[PDB]
């Protein structure tokens, strides 16, 4: 894990080439690249605290996508105007296999919007719920695409901070593609907001400390455990109790977890910031050279050459079967421009 | 089981994210 001999310089010349394209994109991001009458709305696909994300087909290529609506009105009134800017200016900014792709996006009236790729698989949580546990192999390889997606976002002083199964989707190849970037920052050093999902909280963050990307793989350590467990490592009925349980340094694993898959998590899911894995003199390397990622080929996992554990049902393009019903509701547009000054950026 | 007393929590459905 210590080791600095060739394949560690190829990481690093990969890296440096990202973080040039991507600086390029963050100082000038894309903005106001459709318009909403250019897609016919079809199906909710998910619902969050300020809209909806909605199948939606571009008319004039006929390509189906997942379109984020954003209520102005109502991301002023939960203060996340800020976050919001974040969430647009990083996704149009990043590249990754394993990130789900911005393809547009634009603002009327009263909305915003962010038009992604659709993935049609549904949610890694409809599919973790109603199996029960995945594998450890299984766990394995879910697992391994987002330690390469960390290692990218944090290279790019990226933190995610809201990884959990609800935020991953499968594609039709059974591969990981993160969605969700509501609470992504670029900071280099200290940020101090309460933000997340309490099962995903690191203790840093429930004890207002200030934190730093190590909050990423606490998280991660939470995803292992949930999708190896089928249950999270620190569950409640009121997010109170789990955080009481989260800050307490204690954490049980099922008999059937493997020794290597306690090692790891026990070094993830590690209160101790100077002993957590992830943010060592190591780096990610701590985690890649674990021997419950052994087995594990990284530029194999990176290039999709690894066969999948599943391949979700695919009944041609637009289906939705891979995903819940939600009640359809109408998008509106003021005749009047809200909140003008707090989104001109977007 | 520790999961039964997962299964019977209110917790097993889509988790909302936290502000503030
Ligand atoms: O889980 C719904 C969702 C949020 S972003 C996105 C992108 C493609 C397919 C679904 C979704």
């Amino acid at each position: 894990a210590a080791k600095k001999g060739s394949e560690q310089e190829s990481v690093k010349e990969f890296l440096a080439k990202a973080k040039e394209d991507f600086l390029k994109k963050w100082e000038s991001p894309a903005q106001n690249t459709a318009h909403l009458d250019q897609f016919e709305r079809i199906k909710t696909l998910g619902t969050g605290s300020f809209g909806r994300v909605m199948l939606v087909k571009h008319k004039e290529t006929g390509n189906h996508y997942a379109m984020k609506i954003l209520d102005k009105q109502k991301v002023v009134k939960l203060k996340q105007i800020e976050h919001t800017l974040n969430e647009k200016r990083i996704l149009q900014a990043v590249n990754f296999p394993f990130l789900v792709k911005l393809e547009f996006s634009f603002k009327d009236n009263s909305n915003l919007y962010m038009v992604m790729e659709y993935v049609p698989g549904g949610e890694m949580f409809s599919h973790l719920r109603r199996i029960g546990r995945f594998s450890e192999p299984h766990a394995r390889f879910y697992a391994a695409q987002i330690v390469l997606t960390f290692e990218y976002l944090h290279s790019l002083d990226l933190i995610y901070r809201d990884l959990k199964p609800e935020n991953l989707l499968i594609d039709q190849q059974g591969y990981i593609q993160v969605t969700d970037f509501g609470f992504a920052k670029r900071v280099k050093g200290r940020t101090w907001t309460l933000c997340g999902t309490p099962e995903y909280l690191a203790p840093e963050i429930i004890l207002s400390k200030g934190y730093n990307k190590a909050v990423d793989w606490w998280a991660l350590g939470v995803l292992i455990y949930e999708m190896a467990a089928g249950y999270p490592p620190f569950f409640a009925d009121q997010p109170i109790q789990i955080y009481e349980k989260i800050v307490s340094g204690k954490v049980r694993f099922p008999s059937h977890f493997s020794s290597d898959l306690k090692d790891l998590l026990r070094n993830l899911l590690q209160v101790d910031l100077t002993k957590r894995f992830g943010n060592l003199k190591n780096g990610v390397n701590d985690i890649k050279n674990h021997k419950w990622f052994a087995t594990t080929d990284w530029i194999a996992i990176y290039q999709r050459k690894v066969e999948a554990p599943f391949i979700p049902k695919f009944k041609g393009p637009g289906d939705t079967s891979n995903f819940d019903d939600y009640e359809e509701e109408e998008i509106r547009v003021s005749i009047n421009e809200k909140c003008g000054k707090e989104f001109s950026e977007f | 089981t520790t999961y039964a007393d997962f299964i019977a929590s209110g917790r097993t459905g889509r988790r909302n994210a936290i502000h503030d």
